[PDB]
């Protein structure tokens, strides 16, 4: 029942530029955060778990870190493949709650 | 390789029951569990429940009375049944997998394709 | 035949505990192995980790005007700097401003080792003493003492002990019986029986513990606090195994010994000359306490029955002073020691009572299948066994010879 | 068969005590375990924390023109600075300006260890002595002394003891009996019995305590002051267990010993020669007081029954000076010591009296089930048991052989 | 007739483990070798490298606020720098800033060798003790101690040990029986049997382990973590052979000895003078514990059956202190020690329970074919064999003489 | 997931009894206590009564002779019975959980939703 | 019945300002005070218990202090989601008593 909040819902950037996505929690989840990527046609994929580790099969450019109630995800060298929607999730208390989602386009 | 499918009836009446059978392959169900997530259109994800490896299960408090999940590891598929239907219950339904058979903080690793269900008269 | 252990089906899982993050279930025992059967494994609980729904928010009252020790125990402010350790880890003596004020005020005293272990925890089944749950290094800023007659030395008395008297006394006993029957008419018959019993006790001191306002050691309070709120049989059974089910509120110390000897004879002559001669002997000796040198020599001398000198008896009685044992107890239930000012203390006490009652109900010899020819049933590590008399030498006391 | 321990249902919770912040309830015991039954747990109380409605306003009147010790005990101003400790922790000796004035005026006197522990509290069931409730280090600015002839030393007398007489005296008693009956007519029969009893006592001194204006230790006054105002069986039973029910207003000190011998014989002849011979002996020895070297030597010398030298009697006599015991008592109730100057002291006295009557009513041998064939019933730690004569060796004294 | 070992066909291959990169299969044994047959090789498992389908991704929850040892073991921050080793390799002591703070704080304690090996692992078949799974060098920042009466030295008590009591006690026993029947009518008959039994024990101490929050060595935890997630009979059997099936939660230490003597005579004469004389003797001795000089001398003296002096018994009792054994046990299942905070720990517990059932069910003498004329069957390394009584000395106990 | 729902009659006669039900969720009533609190319009809150997990009941001094609290731990429901109502009893009735099993200084962590009851004058 | 008084029945301030609400007890309650927040339509929520302790799920802008008899609840960096009425309640002697209630407005 932890309420996950993401400030922004849209962002625009050019190729070769870095951006950052922030997600904030109500309670303290003890570094239990995950980041997903929902490209069109409903393909969902796991990017980052435990707020710092990188899933096998994810490009190394993706990076994210944080502690307490504030976490961030950093996208460096933005490429047209990374045009999708990124959510956050907590796992420390039941039931698991997702995020609002930020649309990242190229403009 | 790990792959999942959902099948499904697609269209149902606004007062009947829904039934979805998620078929998994590439991993035995005895040592893993499968979750259920729905995404309302133009909205974020929402968790519904999970079935453990040994047959235990947990449900969401929001819809706990009218939800049921059944398993059959011999046939390698998981069933989902909801007794009641409303126009709000229109979303895309996924089946996922945890890092273990259950009982610990989890991150859903491999995702299924997910089918669209619309309910109307 | 042979009887194998059989155990009951499991119960239902509990809900997730917000603080332990575990769930529990339990089962029961029906039959112990007997007659070269399989003994029971005694795994009567189960645990599995879960994900709680609510955060663990646990709070207890602060000391207030009292000092806060680094181990969590509240003590009085006046004990900030003196000659004694009260927090249990010398947490208060590390910030002494100036002018230490020992409570005894230059008086010469000694720390008695006899009173440092008083209040042994005792399992109701087997009567095995355990480590004491009390903390006897706490003095509460007093200089209570008492004198020992043999050494003219004053021993300081801890807080928890309410009475400690050094006394000299001894006991002895020697009862013998002899019966003899002779029947003849040819025909003949002769009977002879003889019983012996020697027993003696040596007393060293006696102590009385307190009831209200006690101070317990930190580990005991930590293990109490870890108990589940609801009733789970496995966890409370484990606590009762670790810490016993009752504790010695008072007792005596010293040493003792015993000797039991039984003689049996029989005969019968007929006249086809049929003559039979039956002789059955059994000697038992025991000894506890003292030093490992004099005591075993005295034990071996007692077994022969030969006349021996008093000097070895005196040597052993004098050596009792350095290695005493626990000869008498007065049991009190363990749930009386639960601190009053604690979250859900009454629920813990009720559950501990129920768990003691269930522990007594289980592991009971009464469930063992009866033996034959008046044999005695003993329970030993989840396996029933029969003890047979002189004439019968069977496994189940069935072979007569 | 077998009888298990059974207890009555619980009573109703009382109102919240505004100062203790607790409520109490109690139950009773109906039957004790007997014949291999379950012994009683003796849980007759319950307590649980509550929330008061009104704040606890607790106070006692201050000394006034008297000095106020740090423990609360009021002493007179003339005792502010002298040679003795009256506050119990040398609270009055910390401000001696100048010109100390010892009370005894350089005379050579010693602290008597005999009178330093006088006034033992005694439990009515079992007669086990406890620690004295009085504080025998208060002298009230007096130098009363007394002479011991053996050492020609003068020993100071504390305030609380009203009499201290050192006296030497001895006693003895030696009674033997012998019977022999012979009946024959074929027929024959021979019977014989023999009884021994030796006992002698050694007296060292005798003391008498005071009645009016006595001084008790701080801890006893604090334990009294924490008692609930109303009548709660559990808490007052705990007080009785901690401090006993009576205290010795006068007594003696020294030592004693005993020796008890029983012989029994019988025969019976018929004529088919049927002959029977039964021989039964029983010897008991006891000794209290003295030093653990000579005392146990004499205990052993007594058993063999040979004639011994007088030197060991003299050695035990001279060593009795260093470890005396309580041979004779004269009990007084403990509620007579409740201080007059206290909140609701009379109610505490009434409650203590009723609780002592109730404690006598329970734990009584009268609820134990009777034995068979003239057995003797003894209650020991909440479990009735039977004692059998020489002829019967059954558990219920019913098997004859 | 001779019987050879035969084993069942292989099972079906398992799937490929993503991390172990191996697959497993197993079989079963049908008959053990008997009567000069082929013994079983007891090869019940098989494995072969494979190629996984998914990458090996294994991670566990970090310590968090607690310190991370170099071996992975999470310990509290307060134990970072003191006088004791907690990580198991002094990994926390290499960053001591200054002023190390021992927990004992100038007290004199010694490392007890008796309590350093408490908690031996015990295989249920044969009752052979193994190395202890516990790590008894971890004290958790406390200085609990205890005194030994014989040496007057205080020994430190490890964290895992929940009880440590030094006590002196011994036992002895001597039972002998003798029967003799003579029947005659010419004709004759003689029967005679003689049985002896001598056994004694020496007690040195007693220990009790913990149940909740125990600390194990890293090797046990790593051997646990290498198990397959699913159920593979071979791997769990190998684990159970390596670490036994049970662990000693409580036991005693000391030494003991025994002696058994059986004598038989027979005669039967008829008159054609037919005369027969059968004579049977049996002498057995045993001795465990103590030092190899006094103990062997005592075993040699006792075997002759002559009366010996007490000084050898005393010397051997003294040497018992330097080489003890495990005389009493209390077995608990091995799966109770699986740490809770681990991936699929409950699966490992269930699988180890099933594996112990399978391990007890197999390797059982119940599959051995019965012997003849009351023979006793013993299993030895996959080869059944028969034990025969006095009169019969055949391989299968079939030859009568 | 701790939550409480409330149900009330809504309309009662100026001399007719009350019957209010506070069902709990997410926890068991055996190890927690429940408090009842009402808020008259235009004014502050007021503590009314409490029932422990054990079965004991505490009441406010003024309304001791009128209140009555009952518990059914099988169905996880709490009842309130007030008789001989006046016109001043019109308020918003909450039910809130206790700090612990009961019998200590407390804070009400989890509240209900609120039910208004009007007494016709 | 302990009587607790909240003198400021109303208070008005702007965003980003520090506001302090004072609640004074009659007896000495031994550091047993709690603070509740009531948004409109009758929602209640415990923020501070034991006079300095943040309840789980409450942001860090709220903080309390005080000892003995006088207590205060301090709100820092006021926002548009902090327009409610705050109560003080004691829990030392039953029956428990609440304060008058202070309604915070924004100008
Ligand atoms: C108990 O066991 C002993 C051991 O031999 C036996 O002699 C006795 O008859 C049994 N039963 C009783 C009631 O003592
Ligand atoms: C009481 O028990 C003793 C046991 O020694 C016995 O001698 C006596 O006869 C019994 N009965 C009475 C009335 O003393
Ligand atoms: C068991 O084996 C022993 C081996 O010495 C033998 O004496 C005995 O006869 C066998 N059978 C039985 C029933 O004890
Ligand atoms: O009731 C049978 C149950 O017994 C217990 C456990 O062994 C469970 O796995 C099993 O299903
Ligand atoms: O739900 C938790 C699970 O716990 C365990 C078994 O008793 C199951 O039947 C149960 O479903
Ligand atoms: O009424 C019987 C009584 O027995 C006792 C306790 O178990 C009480 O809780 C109970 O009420
Ligand atoms: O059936 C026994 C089987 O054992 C295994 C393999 O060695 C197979 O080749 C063989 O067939
Ligand atoms: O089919 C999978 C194969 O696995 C391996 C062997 O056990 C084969 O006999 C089996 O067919
Ligand atoms: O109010 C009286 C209370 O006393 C106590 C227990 O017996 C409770 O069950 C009871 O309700
Ligand atoms: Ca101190
Ligand atoms: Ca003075
Ligand atoms: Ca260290």
């Amino acid at each position: 029942d932890i309420q996950m909040t993401q400030t922004t819902s849209s962002l625009s950037a050019s190729l070769g530029d870095r951006v950052t996505i922030s997600c904030r929690a109500s309670h303290d989840i003890s570094n239990y955060l995950n980041w997903y990527q929902q490209k069109p046609d409903g393909t969902l994929k796991l990017l980052i778990y435990y707020t710092s580790r990188l899933h096998s099969g994810v490009p190394s450019r993706f990076s994210g870190s944080g502690s307490g109630t504030d976490y961030s995800l950093t996208i460096s060298n933005l490429e047209q493949e990374d045009v999708a929607t990124y959510f956050c999730q907590q796992g420390n208390y039941l039931p698991y709650t997702f995020g609002g989602g930020t649309k990242l386009e190229i403009k | 390789q790990v792959q999942l499918k959902e099948s499904g009836p697609g269209l149902v009446a606004p007062s009947q029951s829904l039934s979805i059978t998620c078929t998994v392959s590439g991993f035995s169900l005895t040592v893993y569990g499968v979750n259920w997530i729905r995404q309302p259109p133009g909205k974020g994800l929402e968790w519904l429940g999970m079935i453990w490896g040994d047959g235990s299960t947990d449900y969401n408090s929001a819809l706990k009375s009218r939800l049921s999940i059944t398993k059959d590891n011999s046939k390698s598929q998981v069933f989902l049944k909801m007794n009641s239907l409303q126009t709000d219950d229109t979303a895309r339904y996924y089946c996922a997998r945890d890092r273990s058979y259950g009982g610990s903080s989890a991150w859903f690793g491999y995702w299924g394709q997910g089918t669209l269900v619309t309910v109307s008269a | 035949s042979h009887i194998d252990c059989r155990m009951s089906p499991w119960s239902e899982w509990s809900q997730c505990d917000p603080c332990l993050r575990q769930m529990f279930r339990s089962r029961s025992i029906e039959v112990f192995g007997q007659f070269n059967g399989k003994r029971c494994t005694d795994a009567v609980g189960d645990r599995r980790q879960c994900v709680p729904t609510e955060p663990c928010e646990d709070a207890e009252d602060d000391c207030g005007n009292d000092f806060q020790c680094s181990t969590g125990r509240c003590i009085k402010m006046r004990l900030r700097c003196n000659g004694d350790n009260d927090c249990g880890d010398f947490s208060d003596e590390d910030d002494c401003e100036s002018e230490p004020r020992p409570p005894c005020r230059d008086r010469v005293v000694e720390e008695s080792e006899l009173a440092r272990t008083a209040g042994y925890g005792i399992n109701i089944l087997g009567m095995d003493p355990l480590s004491t749950p009390f903390d006897n290094e706490f003095y509460n800023g007093l200089c209570n003492r008492d004198r020992d007659g043999n050494t003219l030395t004053y021993y300081r008395r801890p807080w928890n002990v309410a009475s400690l008297i050094y006394e000299t006394k001894g006991e002895k006993n020697f009862r013998t019986e002899h019966y003899e029957e002779q029947i003849e008419a040819s025909y003949s018959s002769k009977k002879e029986k003889m019983f012996l019993h020697v027993k003696g006790e040596i007393h060293l001191g006696r102590f009385v513990m307190r009831n209200r306002d006690v101070v317990l050691t930190t580990t005991f309070v930590d293990d109490i606090k870890a108990l589940p709120t609801t009733y789970e049989k496995g966890e409370y059974f484990a606590f009762l195994e670790t810490y016993g089910t009752h504790y010695s509120s008072s007792g005596s110390l010293g040493g003792l010994y015993e000797l039991i000897y039984v003689l049996d004879k029989a005969s019968m002559k007929r006249k086809v000359n049929i003559t039979s001669e039956n002789l059955i002997d059994d000697v038992v000796s025991l000894i506890r306490g003292g030093t490992r040198k004099y005591a075993f020599e005295l034990k071996e001398k007692l077994l022969r029955g030969t006349v021996i000198d008093v000097t070895d008896f005196v040597n052993w009685a004098s050596s009792i002073n350095d290695a005493p044992v626990l000869i008498s107890q007065k049991l009190s239930p363990i749930y009386n020691l639960v601190p009053v000012k604690m979250k859900n203390a009454h629920l813990k006490k009720q559950n501990l009572e129920r768990a003691i009652e269930d522990y007594i109900n289980e592991f009971s010899v009464r469930k063992c299948h009866t033996c034959q020819n008046g044999g005695t049933v003993i329970l030993m590590d989840g396996k029933c066994l029969c003890a047979c008399p002189f004439k019968f030498e069977g496994i189940a006391c069935e072979i007569s010879k």
